[PDB]
C-alpha cells in the first residue's frame, strides 16, 4: 500500500500543460517503430496502410523515485494524466489507436526519471508512385514522423537504437510486393511557423514479378496462336481466315478493361498500354498483311518482330 | 513552479462565452493556410479534397503577463480552455480533424496578448465543373469559409501576410493524377443570410487537366477504326465480302469505346464535348458503311 | 465583465434537463431551414442527401434578463448548459452533423426570453419507390421531422411563413434532375407511445430526358439500321444478311443490362424496358422472318 | 419551481450501478420494436439492414413520486445518471445510436415508477442465406434480443402488448423481397456463465420474382437464338453454323460473370444456374451431333426437346 | 440501501492504476473464450472474421467483503473503475467492442476474492495463406492474444477449463461459405520483444476448402472445353476450314474463363493447382492445333 500514497504523491502537483524541463534545454525523444505488417497497399488511391508499435521514451525530472527498486508498468488511463509529445504523421489519411479491449497505451516508469509510451496504430499513409514503368517498380513510401507543437529548441528526436531502433522489417511477407532495403532519416524542415525536427522511415518496393507476369504472356501467346492461325492457311476457304481477325479485338477488350479498374485514370506513362500497344499494333499489323494479300514471308516476319518486341520490353524492364 | 501559478493567474474568472472586446471593439482575426498536398479530384462526385495547416490568429487583451519568457508554446488542452473563433467551411462535405497521440491543434500565448492557433485539417469539398469542353477543360475549384455565429459586427477575418502571399503549396505538394494545379486566387466577401451579413474568405484554385492517356486510349482505338475505314475504300480487286465483315469489328469497337468513356464522368443531362468529339466519329462509319452496303 | 456576470446569474436554479412549460404551456416553437444543397439522388438504395441549415426559435420564462443588451451572441459552449429541445429525422439513414472546427452551433438569447439556435445538417433521406413511367420521374422526397421524447402535449412545432419559408437559392448543387418546387405539411401520427406532430417537407423533382437521352439514341441508331441494312444487302449471299441479323441481336443484348446496371432491379415494369423490348422483339421478328426466307430459296 | 426538487431527490442518494431489487425478485421489463424499413438485404455479405425504434419499460420503486398528476419526460442527460438494463443484439455487425440533433434517447417517467426508455437503432444483423432454392426461399432472417449481465433470476422479458408489439411491418417495401410473416419467440438460453433470456424476431422473405423473372427470361432468348439458328440454317457452311453457337458459350460465359458479380460461390448449388447450364450442355451437344453427321431432324429433334427441358425446369421451379 | 454504503467501502483506499502485485506474487488471470459465430473469409485482401465471448478471470484481494449474498453483478460503470488486464490480439488488424444501451460488460465479484470478466467482441484478423494448391488449402488462421504492458514477471495468462479440450468452445454457428470449421488448437508461447518479455496465447483454427462452390465451378466448363477440343480430330480430312476455326473459337472462352477464374483469385506470386489445370487445357488446346496444323 506503500505504492499508492508515492503515486499520488507524483500527481499532486502535476500540470499536464507544461512539458518538462521546461524553460531551459530541449527534451530528447527516442522513437521506435516495430512494423507489424505493411496492412493494405491501394494503388487506386495512391496509398497504402500499415501497422505498427510505435514506442517513445523521453526523460523528466517531475517523476522520480527511490523507494520502489522496479520498474512500474502503470495504467494506460494515466496518460490522460501526463505529459506526452504531439508525435503525428503527415502523409497519413485515415489512422486510429486500436481499442480492442482498451487503449493499447503502453505506460512505464523508471526511478531515473525515463517515461515510456508504446501505441498500436495503423495508419493509412499516401505514397507517390510514379506508375511510368510498370513491371520495375522501385517505390519510395514514406512515413513521416513529425512533432507538431514544439520547435527544434524545445525537442528533437533520435532513434533508439540507430539501424537497431527498427525491428520486424524482415518478417514482414507480402504477397503483392517485397522488400529490398529500409532508411531512416533525421531532417529538421521549417515552416513559416518555425523549425521542427522530422524523422523518415522509407523503404522500396519491388514489385513480386510472377503473378503478372503469368497474366502477361495470355495476349502474347493468344496472338502468336491467332498469327499461325491466320497465316499457314490457304485463303480460298477466306470466311476461315477473317473470322480469326475478327475477334481479337474483344481478346484485347476483356485484358483493358480487367486492367482499367486495376490501374487509375493516369495519363503520363502507362507501361501495360505501352505494351497492349505493341500486341494491338501488331493486331492491325496482321490484319493489314490480310487485307494486303507473302505469307509465309509475313509469318515468318511476325516472330522475329515479336523477338525484337519483347527484347525491347526486356530491356525496358531490366533498364 | 511559478509556471503553474501564472496559468492559474490567468484563469481566476476567465471565460470562453466571450469573445475579446464584448462592448468593445471588434475582433481582428489572421488567417493563413499552408497546403500540403492538393488530393484527388473526384469527377464522379465533383469534389476535390485537400490537407491544409489552418493557421488562424487573434489577439486577446485578457491574457498579458510579465512573464520571464515571451512566448510559451502550450498544449492544446490549454486551447480547449480558451476561446477559439468558430470558423468552419461553406462546402466541406466530409471533413477530418486529425487526432493522434495529441491532436493536431497548436497555441502559442504572447506577452503581448496575440495568440496562433493552428489545425492540422482535412477538407473535402464540392468543385462545381461545366463539361463544355470535356476533353480539356480547366476549372478553378472553391474554398468559402467564415464564421458561423459571429456576424461582420463580432468578428473579422483578415489575411496574416499579403493575400497574394497567404496561400502557399510545400514544393511538390501533388497528389493529382488527372489535373496539373498552376495558381491560385483569394479573396474577401460579404454575405448577407436571413441571420445577418458574414465575412467569407473564399480562394480558388485554378486547374487544368493533363492531356495525356486520357486522349490517347480514347483516340488511338479510334485510330485503328478510322484507318480501317481507310483500308476498306482502298480498292476493289479482292473479294467483295471481305470487305463487309470489315464493318461488323467497326460496330463493336463503337461498343468498347462507349463503356469506356462512361465510367468516369457522372451521368449529366447536357451533352458534352468529347459525347460529340467521338460522335462524329461514330457518324463517319455507318455512313461509308451504308453506302458501301449500297453499292456492293 | 458585466455578461459574466449576467449569465452566471443564468445558471443557478436552472435545471438543463427539463423543458421550461412543464405546465399549462405546450411549448411552441417556430423553425425554419435554409437548403444549402440536395446532393445525388443514387437510387440503388433510393435516398438523397441534402445540407440545410436548420434553426429553431422558442421562449422560457427562466431566461428573462435586465436591460442594456438586446440579445447576446454565444459560441458552440452554452448548448450544453441550457436545455435544447429534441429533434430528429424520420427517413434520416445516416444523418451525421458537422463537427469540424469548433461545431457549427449558433446560439441568441434575447432579453424576453426568445431563444434562436441552429445547427448545420446533412442527411441522406429516403424519397420513394416510383418507377411507373421511367423517363417520365416526379418524385416528392418528404423530409419530416419530430421530438422523440415530446409529444404534442408536450411540445408543437411550426413554421414562420406558410409553405415558403424555407429559403433555397442555388443553381448547381448535384442535382442531375430538375428541382421544380417545394412546400411543406403538418400532420400528427398516432404512435404507442403517444401522439407526434410532423412536419413534412417535400422537394419536387422531375428527371431531365438529356440524360437518358444518348442511353436512348446511339442503341436506336445502331441496331434499327443493322436491321435495316440486313435486309438491304444483298440476300443472295448466305453469310452478308443473316450474319448482320445474328451479330445485331448479340450487340443489342449487353446494351441492356449496362442500361440496367447503374441502377437497381424493380419488379413491374418501369415502361423503359417495355421501350426497348419492342424494338428487340422487332429485331427478333426480323431474324424470324430472314429464317422464314432461307426454307424457300435453298430449294 | 416544485417540479424541480422533486427532481433533485430523485437524482440526489441514487446508484447508478444497482439495479432494482437488488438482493430480491427479479425486475420484469417490457419490450417493443417498431421496424421503420428494411434498407439493404445484402446477399453477397449475407446481412440486412434494420431501422427500429427501440422500447423498453420496467418498474422502480426509486423512481416515484407523490403529487404531479402528470408523465415527466426528461432529456437524455439522465439515461447516464439512471439504470437500463444490458440489452444487446446478438448477430449485428455495425450498429449505432443516431446523432442527428441529440442521442435519440427517451426517458418518460411516471409517479407510480415505470420507467420508459426509447431509443433509434439502424442495425446490420447478419443472417443465415440457404440458397439451394433461389426463387421464393423463405431465408427466415431473424434479430437476436438478449441481455448480457444479468441472470433470469434478476430480470424478466416479456413482449409488452403480446401480438401486438412489433408494429408497421406491412407498412415495409422491398424492391427484391416481401414480407410474407412474422414471429416472436421468447425463449431462455444457458452458457457456462448463466442463464440467460433472449427474444428473437423472424422475417420469412418471400423474394418477388418480377427482377427475377426479368433477369431469367432475358438470357432464355439467347439460348432460344441457339436453338433455332441451328436447327434453321443448311450444313453446307456449316463452321458459320457452329460458330454462332460457340458465340452463345462466351455469351453464357457474360451471364456467368453476371452471376458471378451477382452471388457469392456456395457449396450447396443453387437453383437458378443449373437449369441454364444443363440447358447449356444439352444446346452444345445438340449443335455437336449436328455438325458430327439431316435438315429434317434438326427441325424435329431441338423444339420437342427444348420444350420438354421448358416444362421439367417449370415443374422443379414450381416444387 | 446497504449495498451502495459497501461500494463506498470497497472503493476506499483502491487505486485504479495498479494491479495487485508490485513485491508480491505475479498477477495470474484465467482466460476463456467462447466462439460466438466464424465469419467469412475474406480472400481477397486475405483476412477473416470471427465474433466472440472474451472472458477474463483473477483474484483482487483488495475487493473482498462481508454480504449477504454470495456473489455480485454489476455494470460496466463499475468495471471501468477495476484495474483490467490490458488484453490486445496480435492479428487483429481492425476491431470492435460492442455496445448497445451499454457497453457490453459484465463484472462478477465474487466474495473470495476473484472476479469475473467478459466482453463480446469482433476480430477483423488475417492470416498469411499460401497459395500452391487453391483448391486443396489446408490452413491454421491464428488469433495470437498478449498482454500489452505487463511483463511476464508481472501477469501470466492461463486457460481455465481443459486447454486441448475445453477452453475454446465453438457454437455449431457459422456463417461460413468457402470453408469448413474442422478444429482448433490452442498454445502457449514467450515472445521476446525489444520492451521485454510476454507471455502469448495462440489458437489456431483448421480450415479446409468446401467442394461445391468454385471447384465444379471451374471443373464443368473446362470438361466442356476439352469436349469441343475433340470434335476436330472426329473432323473430315475433306472438312479442313473447320477444323481451323475450331481452335480459336475454342480459345475465345478459354481466354474470358481464365480471367473470371483468376479475378476472384488474390495475388500471388506463387503458381496454383489451378493455373495448371488451365494449363492442361491449353496444352490440349495446343495438341488440337498441331493436329490442325499437320493436316494443314
Ligand atoms: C459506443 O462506444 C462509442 C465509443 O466510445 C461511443 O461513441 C462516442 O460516444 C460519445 C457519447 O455520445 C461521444 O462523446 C461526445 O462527443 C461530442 C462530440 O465529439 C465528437 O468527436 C469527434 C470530433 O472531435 C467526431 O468525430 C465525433 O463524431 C463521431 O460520433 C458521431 C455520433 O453520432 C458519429 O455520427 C460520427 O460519425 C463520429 O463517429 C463527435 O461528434 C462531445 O461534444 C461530447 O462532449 C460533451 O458532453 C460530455 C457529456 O456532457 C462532456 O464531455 C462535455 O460536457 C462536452 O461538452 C462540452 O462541449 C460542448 C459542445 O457543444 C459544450 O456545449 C459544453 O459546454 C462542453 O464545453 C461527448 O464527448 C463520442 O464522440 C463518440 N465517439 C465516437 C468515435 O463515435 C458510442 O456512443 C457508444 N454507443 C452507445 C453508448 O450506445
Ligand atoms: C482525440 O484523442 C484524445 C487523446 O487524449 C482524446 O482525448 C481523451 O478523450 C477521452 C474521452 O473520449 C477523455 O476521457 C474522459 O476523461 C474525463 C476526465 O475526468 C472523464 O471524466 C470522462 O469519463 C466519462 O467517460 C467514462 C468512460 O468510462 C465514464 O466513466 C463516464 O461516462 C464519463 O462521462 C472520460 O473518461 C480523456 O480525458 C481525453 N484525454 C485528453 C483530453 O488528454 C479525444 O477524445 C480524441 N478525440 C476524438 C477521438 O474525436
Ligand atoms: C526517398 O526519397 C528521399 C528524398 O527524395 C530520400 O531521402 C534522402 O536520403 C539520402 C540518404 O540518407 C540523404 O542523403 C544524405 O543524408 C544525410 C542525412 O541527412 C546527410 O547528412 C547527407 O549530406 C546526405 O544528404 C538525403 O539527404 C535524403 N533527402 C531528403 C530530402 O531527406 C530517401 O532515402 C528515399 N528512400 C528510399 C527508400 O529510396
Ligand atoms: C423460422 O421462423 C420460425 C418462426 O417464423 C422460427 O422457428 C421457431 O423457433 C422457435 C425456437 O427456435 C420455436 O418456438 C417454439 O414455439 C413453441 C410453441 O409456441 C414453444 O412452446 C417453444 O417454447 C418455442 O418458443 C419454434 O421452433 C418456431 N416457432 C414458430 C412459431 O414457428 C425460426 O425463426 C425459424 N425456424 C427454423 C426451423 O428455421
Ligand atoms: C527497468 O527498465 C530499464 C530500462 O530498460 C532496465 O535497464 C536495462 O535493462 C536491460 C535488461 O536486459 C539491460 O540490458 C540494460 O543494461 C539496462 N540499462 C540500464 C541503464 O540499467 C532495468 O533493468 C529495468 N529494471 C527492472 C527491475 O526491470
Ligand atoms: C402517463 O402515462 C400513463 C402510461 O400510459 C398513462 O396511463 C394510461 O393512459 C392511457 C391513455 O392515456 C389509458 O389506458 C389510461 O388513462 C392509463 N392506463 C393505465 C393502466 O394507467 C397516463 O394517462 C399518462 N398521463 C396523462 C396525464 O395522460
Amino acid at each position: 500500500s506503500y505504492v499508492k500514497e508515492t503515486v499520488d504523491r507524483l500527481l499532486k502537483g502535476y500540470d499536464i500543460r507544461l512539458r518538462p524541463d521546461f524553460g531551459g534545454p530541449p527534451v530528447d525523444v527516442g522513437m521506435r517503430i516495430d512494423v507489424a505488417s505493411i496492412d493494405m497497399v491501394s494503388e487506386v488511391n495512391m496509398d497504402y496502410t500499415l501497422t505498427m508499435y510505435f514506442q517513445q521514451s523521453w526523460k523528466d525530472k517531475r517523476l522520480s523515485y527511490s523507494g520502489i527498486p522496479l520498474n512500474l508498468t502503470l495504467d494506460n488511463r494515466v496518460a490522460d494524466q501526463l505529459w506526452v509529445p504531439d508525435t503525428y504523421f503527415l502523409n497519413d489519411k485515415k489512422s486510429f489507436v486500436h481499442g480492442v479491449t482498451v487503449k493499447n497505451r503502453m505506460i512505464r516508469l523508471h526511478p531515473d526519471g525515463t517515461v515510456l509510451y508504446g501505441l498500436r496504430i495503423t495508419t493509412t499513409a499516401a505514397c507517390m508512385m510514379d506508375l511510368r514503368r510498370y513491371p520495375l517498380d522501385e517505390q519510395n513510401c514514406t512515413l513521416e514522423i513529425e512533432s507538431y507543437g514544439y520547435t527544434t529548441d524545445d525537442i528533437e528526436f533520435y532513434w533508439n537504437g540507430g539501424e537497431g531502433a527498427v525491428t520486424g522489417v524482415n518478417k514482414i511477407e507480402l504477397p503483392q510486393f517485397s522488400i529490398v532495403d529500409y532508411k531512416m532519416v533525421s531532417k529538421k524542415v521549417e515552416f513559416t511557423t518555425g523549425a521542427y525536427p522530422r524523422l523518415s522511415l522509407s523503404f522500396r518496393l519491388k514489385r513480386n514479378i510472377g503473378y503478372f507476369i503469368l497474366q502477361t504472356y495470355m495476349p502474347s501467346t493468344l496472338i502468336t496462336i491467332l498469327s499461325w492461325v491466320s497465316f499457314w492457311i490457304n485463303y480460298d476457304a477466306s470466311a476461315a481466315r477473317v473470322a480469326l481477325g475478327i475477334t481479337t479485338v474483344l481478346t484485347m477488350t476483356t485484358i483493358s478493361t480487367h486492367l482499367r479498374e486495376t490501374l487509375p485514370k493516369i495519363p503520363y506513362v502507362k507501361a501495360i498500354d505501352i505494351y497492349l500497344m505493341g500486341c494491338f499494333v501488331f493486331v492491325f499489323l496482321a490484319l493489314l498483311e490480310y487485307a494486303f494479300v507473302i505469307d509465309k514471308w509475313s509469318r515468318m516476319f511476325f516472330p522475329i518482330t515479336f523477338s525484337l518486341f519483347n527484347v525491347v520490353y526486356w530491356l525496358y524492364y531490366v533498364h | 513552479t511559478v509556471f503553474t501559478r501564472i496559468l492559474d493567474r490567468l484563469l481566476d474568472g476567465y471565460d470562453n462565452r466571450l469573445r475579446p472586446g464584448l462592448g468593445e471593439r471588434v475582433t481582428e482575426v489572421k488567417t493563413d493556410i499552408f497546403v500540403t498536398s492538393f488530393g484527388p479530384v473526384s469527377d464522379h462526385d465533383m469534389e476535390y479534397t485537400i490537407d491544409v495547416f489552418f493557421r488562424q490568429s487573434w489577439k486577446d487583451e485578457r491574457l498579458k503577463f510579465k512573464g520571464p519568457m515571451t512566448v510559451l508554446r502550450l498544449n492544446n488542452l490549454m486551447a480547449s480552455k480558451i476561446w477559439t473563433p468558430d470558423t468552419f467551411f461553406h462546402n466541406g462535405k466530409k471533413s477530418v480533424a486529425h487526432n493522434m497521440t495529441m491532436p493536431n491543434k497548436l497555441l502559442r500565448i504572447t506577452e503581448d496578448g496575440t495568440l496562433l492557433y493552428t489545425m492540422r485539417l482535412t477538407v473535402r469539398a464540392e468543385c462545381p465543373m461545366h463539361l463544355e469542353d470535356f476533353p480539356m477543360d480547366a476549372h478553378a475549384c472553391p474554398l468559402k469559409f467564415g464564421s458561423y455565429a459571429y456576424t461582420r459586427a463580432e468578428v473579422v477575418y483578415e489575411w496574416t501576410r499579403e493575400p497574394a502571399r497567404s496561400v502557399v503549396v510545400a514544393e511538390d505538394g501533388s497528389r493529382l493524377n488527372q489535373y496539373d494545379l498552376l495558381g491560385q486566387t483569394v479573396d474577401s466577401g460579404i454575405v448577407q443570410s436571413s441571420t445577418g451579413e458574414y465575412v467569407v474568405m473564399t480562394t480558388h484554385f485554378h486547374l487544368k487537366r493533363k492531356i495525356g492517356y486520357f486522349v490517347i486510349q480514347t483516340y488511338l482505338p479510334c485510330i485503328m477504326t478510322v484507318i480501317l475505314s481507310q483500308v476498306s475504300f482502298w480498292l476493289n480487286r479482292e473479294s467483295v465480302p471481305a470487305r463487309t465483315v470489315f464493318g461488323v469489328t467497326t460496330v463493336l469497337t463503337m461498343t468498347t469505346l462507349s463503356i469506356s468513356a462512361r465510367n468516369s464522368l457522372p451521368k449529366v443531362a447536357y451533352a458534352t464535348a468529347m459525347d460529340w468529339f467521338i460522335a462524329v466519329c461514330y457518324a463517319f462509319v455507318f455512313s461509308a458503311l451504308i453506302e458501301f452496303a449500297t453499292v456492293n | 465583465g458585466d455578461v459574466t456576470v449576467i449569465l452566471n446569474n443564468l445558471l443557478e436554479g436552472y435545471d438543463n434537463k427539463l423543458r421550461p412549460d412543464i405546465g399549462v404551456k405546450p411549448t411552441l416553437i417556430h423553425t425554419d431551414m435554409y437548403v444549402n444543397s440536395i446532393g445525388p439522388v443514387n437510387a440503388i438504395n433510393m435516398e438523397y442527401t441534402i445540407d440545410i441549415f436548420f434553426a429553431q426559435t422558442w421562449y422560457d420564462r427562466r431566461l428573462k434578463f435586465n436591460s442594456t443588451i438586446k440579445v447576446l451572441r454565444l459560441n458552440s459552449n452554452m448548448v450544453g448548459k441550457i436545455w435544447i429541445p429534441d429533434t430528429f429525422f424520420r427517413n434520416s439513414k445516416k444523418a451525421d452533423a458537422h463537427w469540424i472546427t469548433t461545431p457549427n452551433r449558433m446560439l441568441r438569447i434575447w432579453n424576453d426570453g426568445r431563444v434562436l439556435y441552429t445547427l448545420r445538417l446533412t442527411i441522406d433521406a429516403e424519397c420513394q419507390l416510383q418507377l411507373h413511367n421511367f423517363p417520365m420521374d416526379e418524385h416528392s422526397c418528404p423530409l419530416e421531422f419530430s421530438s422523440y421524447g415530446y409529444p404534442r402535449e408536450e411540445i408543437v412545432y411550426q413554421w414562420k411563413r406558410s409553405s415558403v419559408e424555407v429559403g433555397d437559392t442555388r443553381s448547381w448543387r448535384l442535382y442531375q434532375f430538375s428541382f421544380v418546387g417545394l412546400r411543406n405539411t403538418t400532420e400528427v401520427v398516432k404512435t404507442t407511445s403517444g401522439d407526434y406532430v410532423v412536419m413534412s417537407v417535400y422537394f419536387d423533382l422531375s428527371r431531365r430526358m438529356g440524360y437518358f437521352t444518348i442511353q436512348t439514341y446511339i442503341p436506336c441508331t445502331l441496331i434499327v439500321v443493322l436491321s435495316w441494312v440486313s435486309f438491304w444487302i444483298n440476300k443472295d449471299a448466305v453469310p452478308a444478311r443473316t450474319s448482320l441479323g445474328i451479330t445485331t441481336v448479340l450487340t443489342m443484348t449487353t446494351l441492356s443490362t449496362i442500361a440496367r446496371k447503374s441502377l437497381p432491379k424493380v419488379s413491374y415494369v418501369t415502361a423503359m424496358d417495355l421501350f426497348v423490348s419492342v424494338c428487340f422483339i422487332f429485331v427478333f421478328s426480323a431474324l424470324v422472318e430472314y429464317g422464314t426466307l432461307h426454307y424457300f430459296v435453298s430449294n
